[PDB]
RNA sequence: GCUCGCCGGAAGACCAAGGGUUCCUGUCCAACGUUAAUCGGGGCAGGGUGAGUCGACCCCUAAGGCGAGGCCGAAAGGCGUAGUCGAUGGGAAACAGGUUAAUAUUCCUGUACUUGGUGUUACUGCGAAGGGGGGACGGAGAAGGCUAUGUUGGCCGGGCGACGGUUGUCCCGGUUUAAGCGUGUAGGCUGGUUUUCCAGGCAAAUCCGGAAAAUCAAGGCUGAGGCGUGAUGACGAGGCACUACGGUGCUGAAGCAACAAAUGCCCUGCUUCCAGGAAAAGCCUCUAAGCAUCAGGUAACAUCAAAUCGUACCCCAAACCGACACAGGUGGUCAGGUAGAGAAUACCAAGGCGCUUGAGAGAACUCGGGUGAAGGAACUAGGCAAAAUGGUGCCGUAACUUCGGGAGAAGGCACGCUGAUAUGUAGGUGAGGUCCCUCGCGGAUGGAGCUGAAAUCAGUCGAAGAUACCAGCUGGCUGCAACUGUUUAUUAAAAACACAGCACUGUGCAAACACGAAAGUGGACGUAUACGGUGUGACGCCUGCCCGGUGCCGGGAGGUUAAU
RNA sequence: AGGACCGAACCGACUAAUGUCGAAAAAUUAGCGGAUGACUUGUGGCUGGGGGUGAAAGGCCAAUCAAACCGGGAGAUAGCU
């Protein structure tokens, strides 16, 4: 029963990360949506 | 070198061993090792291109002499080895100045024979020149296509081409496929077979030997769904299809080939 | 040469404890409370230059912030860097 | 606290990942805890994570990512050169003891070691993005040497036993010591040294590669381990003091041999096999531009510095992934005794637990088991499930066979303990002393001691000696698939898929083909003994007729026919 | 020597019972197959939606797959309830 989240502080950075985000065009507008919404918790950073 | 081996097990059963016991047991020369990765047929992209790739055991890479750019200089072998990325085997040769080179071995090539390249080359096997100091007629490997491209036709194992006509500045070649095709006559070529004419005969027994030679299994477009091959589907072994490619295009003979930049050196095609 | 003006930032507070009088009775360390940045080099200027004593060698160590609630609202203390500072021979005040 | 019980290749111990204070102390019992709770991984407060050497960081790179310029693309952007990042790999150095309520290779005691700086002194050619070396590499097998460790004996301390006996071949406990430093072993590999030259190592090289000549035959490298020092130190069963009755205080004897022994280490070795088994820095060396008296390099001293981050705790789990204090999942490391081939299994050690509702009762019925008269598959869709067989040695073993198999076919017999052969043998180990020498960690000896199976004979006990756990049911005919394998995570594991093998077919390399608006990439750093596609599916014997339809290959007499 | 044999770790999942508001949104118990290899596993990476990958089952692509998930077109449309 090995469940699909199998975490990895590693992995969860360099996938969903600030700095996986702002690399690209789309995911510098993720970031954009998310200002937009005010999320606290911008991104997967703690 | 051909022996079949004993059914001490079923898939040792048909074996068919190719054990040439003048290879250079041990590690090949290092200053003429490189790296080379699997690609598993991906590409760019990261997509499979190639099907059917992937795996078997890690080989290096053996910078392999084609050029054979040194003239005048006589080289001695003193070594056949194993190249993994060949079916021919290499000859490691010692020029008299100090260089060692990889170089594609002849049929008759052992080690101690001496060579050189250059148009003052004699014809004796294992000397390459240009095929314009080649007489007509003879065999010859590791053809180039261009003077100076490197040497791309007659590289396998036990392959060669025969210099068949010389029409002044070209030379028509029987290529191993019986495929006549003229050749500039400044496109230097090699004497002589290739060694390892044995390769063919090796049977390989058992599903691993095909896959660690990074061969990855083939499923049968019968065997699958309308979505992924034309054919496919049915309930039972059913085919009423003209044999096509997964990618629609007819396969069972047809003709693909559409260059119409080098078909005028192709004199006759194969048959 | 690091500057007195960075000297008297360094240090904050004495760290008072049952671990820091142990160390002071048999092994005369002074356990501290520094800043955060707080080199070694850093706090052992500081304590030679603002206690005038002899340290032989600091051995930091950083504190993390206790998660304490208070009431419903979610809390964190801050981090905060101690400091092993063992004299020579010389005294504690 | 005593007794009982459970795990003990784990249900113990240490980690990584992940978590994030759950760690320790005091304190409280509302809520949380499937019950109560004084207790807790709960609430509140305080404390606790100490590094030149252990990880990270850093240096170097793999796959891969990004990518100045560049090429391509309606725009976004795609690809990619230099370059730059990217461990899961490569790169300097610390161990033992003690200590905390909570940290320890971090603190303290002792004993080290490494890399840089900076002077000093003395010798001095130094100088890199560049050359060369090394780093640096597989699978399998076979041993031999040793160690971890264990067992026994000795030695030391203690006891003489609640019930027959227990001054003895008696019982109990201990019998530990590291890094480092110095030897340089069992071993493994290499032939050394010198002079001369050389179209090769993108220049240069005094280095590597090469050709000789001389000259010697040994030199060199690697290396477990052991041995000495480290260490007359620590540790040490216990004893004597006092009590928070929880440990601090002091002292502390012996501290050895033999045998067995690893899956650990020599071994990145050796032997072999084909499938032919990273890179790059660190390190060594060579010169270039440059200085060349300088600078810089070397060695001895002296001192300096070694930053920052992590360090508590869980980690096969109540702390991580599963909504839960969830019978699930989770990579690595260490692995004691007896019996055992064994990391199985049984019982135990160190250690840790009794799984967070209990108390009774002793209905039906359900679940997990034990036993069963006579019969023995009559059950049933079906011997489903149970039952049964189950080990080692020797004898023996059918059709068929592709000569390997089938086969552990089938079947039969023996098995405990005691004694003798032989107060323990064959074997293994191997002491002293005796020599011999290039004297060593040497060699021949030489057999004390230890260890020690197996067998034969005789006796003896039981219903039963493979006595528990553990541990094949067997045989006949037949379909299909050659076989091993893969398969529908979560109702299908098959005859399906794959396969080796066979054939057809395309493809001459700017290969076909595929991904791509393109560039480009794979194919392949391959070259027709290669590569793709398709079908069939080992092997043996073979694979017959039909070219009308459809497709493909070619042909050109004519008909028809687009843009123009 | 072996895609050899028996058999633990390890991987898998053939049968049966249980469980079926479960201890568990696929497990437990007892047996079962492979167990030096077409093996298994840790870390990191690459491939993406008419697309990937597929020893091929329409299998898998985050408990979702004959076309994922999220947001939008969007208050789609619904002679139907």
């Amino acid at each position: 029963m090995k469940r699909t989240f199998q975490p990895s502080v590693l992995k969860r950075n360099r996938s969903h990360g600030f700095r996986a985000r702002m690399a690209t065009k789309n995911g510098r507008q993720v970031l954009a949506r998310r200002r937009a919404k005010g999320r606290a918790r911008l991104t997967v950073s703690k | 070198a051909v022996v079949k081996c004993k059914p001490t097990s079923p898939g040792r059963r048909h074996v068919v061993k190719v054990v040439n016991p003048e290879l250079h047991k041990g590690k090949p020369f290092a200053p003429l090792l490189e790296k080379n990765s699997k690609s598993g047929g991906r590409n760019n992209n990261g997509r499979i291109t190639t099907r059917h790739i992937g795996g078997g055991h890690k080989q290096a890479y053996r910078i392999v002499d084609f050029k054979r750019n040194k003239d005048g200089i006589p080289a001695v072998v003193e070594r056949l080895e194993y190249d993994p990325n060949r079916s021919a085997n290499i000859a490691l040769v010692l020029y008299k100045d100090g260089e060692r080179r990889y170089i594609l071995a002849p049929k008759g090539l052992k080690a101690g024979d001496q060579i050189q390249s250059g148009v003052d080359a004699a014809i004796k096997p294992g000397n390459t020149l240009p095929m314009r100091n080649i007489p007509v007629g003879s065999t010859v490997h590791n053809v180039e296509m261009k003077p100076g491209k490197g040497g791309q036709l007659a590289r396998s194992a036990g392959t060669y081409v025969q210099i068949v006509a010389r029409d002044g500045a070209y030379v028509t070649l029987r290529l191993r496929s019986g495929e006549m095709r003229k050749v500039e006559a400044d496109c230097r070529a090699t004497l002589g077979e290739v060694g390892n004419a044995e390769h063919m005969l090796r049977v390989l027994g058992k599903a691993g030997a095909a896959r660690w030679r990074g061969v990855r299994p083939t499923v049968r477009g019968t065997a699958m769904n309308p979505v992924d091959h034309p054919h496919g589907g049915g309930e039972g072994r059913n085919f009423g299809k003209h044999p096509v490619t997964p990618w629609g295009v007819q396969t069972k003979g047809k003709k693909t080939r559409s260059n119409k930049r080098t078909d005028k050196f192709i004199v006759r095609r194969r048959s | 040469m690091i500057r007195e003006e960075r000297l008297l930032k360094v240090l904050r507070a004495p760290h008072v404890s049952e671990k820091a009088s142990t160390a002071m009775e048999k092994s005369n360390t002074i356990v501290l409370k520094v800043a955060k940045d707080a080199t070694k080099a850093e706090i052992k200027a500081a304590v030679q230059k603002l206690f005038e004593v002899e340290v032989e060698v600091v051995n930091t160590l950083v504190v993390k912030g206790k998660v304490k609630r208070h009431g419903q609202r979610i809390g964190r203390r801050s981090d905060w860097k101690k400091a092993y500072v063992t004299l020579k021979e010389g005294q504690n005040l």
